[PDB]
């Protein structure tokens, strides 16, 4: 069974709408559980009104203009944001597209109200979706706030560096960018053994003082394998 | 005129041009005197333009070649600028020998944000010769007609394609024959020439 | 000369059409006082420098010897241009009465850019007599003439109480033409009146269609 | 443009007139820090040209991918050279060669108007 | 016959150096209402498809009456000058999407390949007969071919669809 | 070389449905720290810390997707990951792209990704201009297809390295009825090997319309 994870893409999406190009990146952990959630660092303001930078987090209603992105990681001036997404004080065109952006955010000057404003019930749960949510490959630990923004940093970067002609848009069918059997029987095998784990929950959970039944990781198996479908 | 091969692109040019596609660059200064620039280049332009407002400045550096294709003039360009904005919008502008085409300009409780939202209604909601008509090329087609004679012969005529669609409007234009005018949107030949023509389209 | 000389050429353009679409409604009208040339027209309706004064292009017109035996009261026609460039619900009683009292008809207005929306809420408050409403922009070029256009005609409802007898239809069973459609406007139409078509056919050489207008 | 940040905070810097004495200012919505205009340019907008020498570490002698050329740089005359075109991605763009020296560096073209 | 024609394609191939030369130079003007680079196409496929026509028109006048695919093909059973083309003297250039053979590989056809070749040999050009590709002509070729039997195998029910609703 | 290129289902689904080349094979999936290490121990300056402007042409290195700080002078680091992977070091399964053109080191231990085989060139010829491979080693051929790798004479590239390598056709040579023939890296084992089981019991594929084939 054969597009690869965890990759950058960038595509400019048609004249009839509110946004001009958007960043992707697909992620899942390569080795466990392995969520399907993306990121979304899209780019408002056609190519003429007067252009802001917004992206998409999991589990968020609304999207959330960039700067406070940063600042709800760990990184709360100006310029030490900018510090991120450029790297060439030089380059005053990219620099000033940021600058309506900065304006956006001008209003969250911390890291208090930088994970607030994503809605002390709220304020934790904001944390959350940033370390277990967000860009969740890299690693989902904990310190290392200052990665994952490196990187948001690298996609707003590459988001512009077309935005400003100067990157196609990224080739759909580029080949370079397959499932095997061994690998299939993984996400099989785990989606089963998980049902075995959770029911061996159950004969520990009324034994107000053997029970393993071991034939869902037999016949599960068999059933898939027999006619061709996956899951369960 | 049919093989009038220059009567072709008198039509053409005549069928929109936007402030947008002249204009190389634009950029916005801070220069408080009212009678000279903090800009070099510039100087002679203010002096030879008081013979025969806001301190916030507003440039725009036009192209020379891109003057030439869509064929246009200082005189116009601004002509048109001036009175689109008219008495609350004082405007110059330096004259076609130049070696650098500008166009200055002022307004007349936070000006920065003003002069910046009249950027844009500069460059995409001003017009200077219609819309939805882009690209127009010409072509020489086979036209077969009455000898005076008798015998049909080869009689090509120029003819005017687009790339876009209004009807209603680029059909009373001086110079073309709305007895023959045709757009493949027979949606919109039938609004305009009434269900049959719509229907023969 | 400006970019004025062209307002002109095209108000006369618009004109000529009216008069045409006059004499093609059922209208007394001579082939000349269709051409009038650009030229013998200025020195007529302008005033000092060389702007055209409306208000006195506005005028009246009637059944030819002949419309009056086909269709018997048809009235007369009524034709009017304005100078003010949006004119208004007030500038319209002007109109509004001047018809209702003289006992026309057929009134005929020529908005320059557009009528007000408290005025032309006022149309059908006069019957029998019914008025129309053209845009200028809209008949600088008479549309009928378009090659695609084949030629439509009206009928009595004598002509047509025959069609329907003469094919065994039931008024629904015909081929239709919208009220709002730029023909229909042009001759006049009215809901429940019939349309002879007849084109030109590479098949036949002449086709005769007929649409009744819903 | 080339705009500036500050000491004290580093944040963004909008621009305020100086009124009874007519001169620009920079500032700071932060705290108060304060600096006069470092010139009358304030925003460009630039409807380029700028790219078509594309990052090109010594290493560019070692990307095999590469032409092949031997012509001889406008100054060290060795017959060592590789190319391609702008990586300026625009469709309207042209199609002229750009020269890497193995015995330099510098980036002699084809071009000829 | 068969050499005559080698070299209407070795020709051919330089009036394409040559316009490469004057590309990679700025030393030609932009045909209203086209790019520099597209008019750049333009030619190259005119000067291949010029070449490879008469590549075939050699042979076609070089089988006698007595050729019998000939004879099958003036009686009307079966094949045409194409076919005798493609198979007596060069196959043709390939295509996909109506432009020679992408660049799917940042800026080169296939690893065997200098980037920025446009040349024909890159972009898709088979130089040989059925009779006689190389490894990229007969690529190319495929990807072309590919395009083919793709909407054999879509406009083949969307073309029924369109008919059924034309019934009904 | 990965896949077939005739071989797929008409009709339906066409296209959608791959068969593998005859050289083709896929990756399993290698461990990352025992190179993650090899690395930030041989010029890799980790990400935690960095600095821009001190570094500025520095060029970023990424392993399996992720970014594990950069790298002064990589020039070497490369040409020593690539002499490790020949001696077998760092398992022959695993991708190395360096794009000079961008400044980034690409890390591949991933599992699917198809992989085929190619000779080595290497100019290395202190007695001329050469396949690192000898008919010295073929008529020698406990001589399996392992040593042929574990010597350095064959490497898997997969897909996305195969972008910054340059193939040769026929080994050796990169008459009136032949077909007319027209810094390399790597040569092809033998080019009918792009071909999958179906097109190789073909007789002369080289001579048909495509679409028959
Ligand atoms: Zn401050
Ligand atoms: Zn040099």
């Amino acid at each position: 069974q054969e597009s690869a994870a965890n990759i950058v893409q960038v595509f400019k999406k048609a004249a009839p709408s509110p946004i001009s190009h958007v960043a992707e990146i697909r992620s899942a952990l390569e080795k466990g559980s392995r969520l399907i959630s993306t990121m979304q660092i899209k780019l408002y303001g056609r190519e003429d009104k007067g252009r802001t930078i917004k992206a998409t987090l999991p589990y968020v209603k609304q999207d959330i203009p960039i700067v406070i992105v940063f600042r709800a990681l760990g990184v709360v001036p100006d310029g030490e944001i900018l510090q991120h997404i450029c790297y060439d004080e030089n380059d005053w065109q990219m620099l000033e597209m940021l600058k309506p952006c900065i304006e956006e955010g001008f209003v969250i000057q911390d890291k208090e109200v930088a994970l607030d404003f994503i809605g002390e019930k709220r304020i934790q749960y904001a944390k959350d979706i940033l370390q277990k949510e967000l860009l969740p490959h890299i690693t989902q630990e904990e310190g290392f706030e200052t990665r994952k923004t490196f990187f948001l940093g690298y996609m707003v970067n590459r988001l512009l560096l077309c935005a400003l002609e100067r990157k196609d848009q990224d080739d759909r069918d580029h080949f370079g960018k397959l499932d095997l059997a061994g690998p299939l029987l993984a996400n099989l095998f785990r989606i089963l053994f998980r049902k075995l784990t959770r029911e061996i929950y159950r004969y520990m959970q009324r034994c107000i003082e053997l029970a393993v039944k071991s034939t869902t990781i037999t016949s599960g198996l068999k059933y898939s394998l027999a006619t061709g479908n996956w899951g369960e | 005129i049919a093989l009038d091969i220059e009567k072709a692109k008198v039509i053409q040019s005549s069928i929109y041009t936007t402030l947008k596609n002249v204009t190389s660059a634009t950029e916005i200064y801070y220069d408080p005197d009212p009678t000279s620039t903090v800009i070099e280049e510039d100087f002679d332009t203010v002096e030879a333009y008081f013979s025969i407002q806001s301190p916030w400045l507003l440039r725009l550096e036009l192209d020379r070649a891109r003057m030439l294709d869509k064929q246009l003039t200082m005189n116009q360009v601004a002509d048109k600028i001036s009175e689109v904005f008219s008495d609350d919008l004082f405007v110059m502008w330096s004259e076609d020998n130049a070696d650098k085409l500008i166009i200055r300009c002022r307004v007349i409780a936070e000006e920065d944000q003003m002069l910046k939202r009249i950027e844009a209604h500069m460059l995409d909601l001003i017009a200077l010769r219609i819309p939805g008509i882009s690209k127009v090329y010409m072509v020489k087609h086979k036209v077969s007609v009455p000898d005076e004679s008798g015998e049909y012969k080869n009689e090509e005529l120029w003819a005017l394609e687009t790339d876009g669609i209004n009807l209603a409007e680029v059909m009373a234009v001086p110079g073309v024959d709305s007895s023959r005018t045709y757009s493949n949107s027979f949606v919109e030949i039938l609004s305009v020439l009434g269900i049959e023509a719509t229907r023969s389209s | 000369m400006e970019d004025n000389n062209r307002i002109i050429s095209r108000l006369w353009r618009s004109f000529r059409t009216v008069k045409e679409m006059a004499a093609d409604r059922g209208y007394f009208i001579s082939q000349e006082e269709m051409d009038q040339s650009l030229e013998e027209f200025r020195s007529k309706i302008c005033d000092s420098m060389g702007n055209p004064q409306r208000k006195l292009m506005s005028f009246l017109a009637n059944p030819t010897p002949e419309a009056l035996e086909k269709y018997s009261d048809l009235g007369t026609l009524w034709v009017e241009f304005c100078d003010e460039p949006s004119v208004g619900i007030k500038t319209m009683r002007n109109f509004c009465l001047r018809i209702q009292e003289k006992n026309f008809s057929t009134g005929i207005f020529i908005y320059q850019n557009n009528i007000t929306p408290s005025a032309n809420k006022m149309i059908p408050t006069v019957s029998p007599a019914i008025i129309e409403t053209f845009q200028e922009s809209d008949l600088v070029v008479n549309i009928t003439h378009h090659e695609l256009v084949p030629k439509h005609i009206r009928l009595s409802d004598g002509e047509k109480s025959q069609l329907l007898q003469r094919y065994k239809l039931k008024e629904s069973q015909l081929p239709r033409i919208q009220r709002e459609d730029p023909v229909a406007r042009y001759l006049g139409l009215k809901r429940g009146q019939v349309v002879k078509i007849i084109r030109r056919s590479e098949t036949s050489g002449r086709y005769a269609s007929y649409r009744i207008c819903l | 443009a080339s705009f500036r940040f500050c000491l004290e905070c580093n944040n963004m810097l909008y621009p305020k007139e100086d009124k009874e004495n007519q001169r620009l200012l920079y500032s700071c919505r932060n705290c108060d820090y304060t600096e006069l205009a470092e010139d009358p340019k304030v925003y460009r907008h630039e409807l380029t040209n700028i790219g078509e020498t594309a990052g090109i570490v010594d290493d560019i002698g070692q990307d095999p991918t590469l032409p092949r050329s031997d012509k001889e740089c406008p100054e060290c005359h060795s017959r060592d050279c590789v190319f391609f075109q702008s990586q300026q991605r625009r469709k309207d763009t042209n199609m002229t060669l750009f020269y890497v020296c193995l015995n330099c560096k510098k980036t002699f073209r084809d071009e000829s108007e | 016959t068969m050499k005559e024609i080698t070299h209407a394609i070795s020709s051919a191939k330089e009036q394409v150096q040559e316009i490469i030369y004057k590309a990679q130079h700025n030393e030609l003007e932009l045909k209203p209402g086209m790019t520099l680079r597209e008019s750049f196409e333009g030619e190259v496929s005119r000067t291949l498809n010029d070449a490879r026509d008469s590549a075939g028109r050699s042979a076609e006048m070089n089988l006698k009456d007595l050729n019998n695919v000939k004879q099958m093909v003036s009686a009307g059973s079966k094949g045409s000058f194409i076919n005798i083309a493609q198979m007596s003297a060069c196959v043709g250039q390939q295509m996909v999407e109506g432009k020679r053979i992408a660049f799917g590989f940042a800026d080169r056809s296939l690893p065997h390949f200098t980037k920025d070749d446009f040349s024909p040999e890159s972009k898709g050009f088979v130089e040989n007969s059925y009779l006689r590709l190389t490894p990229q002509e007969f690529f190319f070729h495929a990807m072309a071919g590919r395009e083919g039997l793709i909407d054999t195998a879509v406009k083949t029910a969307e073309t029924g669809y369109i008919q059924r609703r034309l019934v009904k | 070389g990965l896949v077939c290129p005739a071989e797929t289902p008409e009709g339906q689904a066409c296209g959608l449905v791959k068969n593998l080349s005859l050289l083709s094979g896929i990756s399993i999936g290698s461990p990352s720290e025992p190179i993650i290490n090899f690395l930030e121990e041989w010029g890799m300056e980790p990400l935690e810390d960095y600095d821009p402007a001190q570094h500025t042409k520095s060029t970023r290195i990424f392993v399996n997707g992720v970014w594990t700080g950069i790298h002064r002078d990589p020039s070497m680091l490369v040409s020593t990951m690539r002499d490790l992977r020949r001696s077998g070091a760092i398992s022959p399964e695993v991708s190395i792209i360096r794009d000079i053109r961008e400044r980034e080191f690409k890390i591949f231990t991933d599992v699917g990704r198809v992989y085929r085989p190619l000779f080595i060139v290497e100019d290395d010829e202190s007695k001329d201009n050469e396949l690192r491979i000898t008919k010295e080693h073929i008529r020698k051929i406990v001589y399996g297809w392992s040593s042929l790798v574990t010597s350095g004479v064959i490497e898997y590239v997969d897909g996305e390295e195969e972008e910054t390598i340059m193939i040769a056709m026929t080994p050796e040579d990169l008459d009136t009825a032949k077909r007319i023939k027209p810094t390399f890296t790597h040569c092809e084992i033998h080019p009918s090997m792009i071909l999958g089981v179906a097109a190789s019991i073909i007789p002369f594929p080289d001579h048909n319309q495509s679409p028959r084939n």
